[PDB]
């Protein structure tokens, strides 16, 4: 999970197409590798706006916790038993 | 009369193959009720 740490900021797609001569991917976006890196989401809708960039933002979507349990694969009545293990 | 030189166990000579499931067989019927989970199965 350590590339799930910071916020990323990238653009979006423009074209890529065919070099006729190779067919390597030909592009004009100056902007199709620059992906930025912020420490929080503030910073970065900061550095967007200081930019004049218009931005959208996706939360910052953690796994909820799990309830974990061993012996639940082993229980008396309850469905959760392993049928093998 | 007290013996101490023969081998008393020779009753295992007479054993088949299904003489454990016999046994069994025969012993199903002094048992308790088993318990039950309450479901038929852990998949139902």
């Amino acid at each position: 999970v350590n590339n799930t740490k910071k916020w990323k900021m990238e653009f979006d797609t423009r074209e890529r197409w065919e070099n006729p001569l190779m067919g390597w991917a030909s592009t004009a976006d100056p902007l199709s590798n620059l992906v930025l890196t912020f420490s929080t989401k503030e910073d970065a809708i900061a550095f967007a706006e200081k930019n004049g960039w218009s931005y959208d933002v996706e939360e910052r979507k953690v796994p909820k916790p799990k309830s974990k349990s061993y012996g639940a694969n082993f229980s008396w009545n309850k469905r959760t038993r392993v049928s093998t293990k | 009369p007290f013996d101490n030189t023969t081998y008393k166990n020779l009753q295992h000579h007479d054993y088949s193959t299904y003489t454990f499931l016999d046994l069994n067989l025969d012993l199903s019927k002094f048992r308790m009720p088993q318990p039950s989970s309450g479901r038929e199965s852990p998949r139902h």
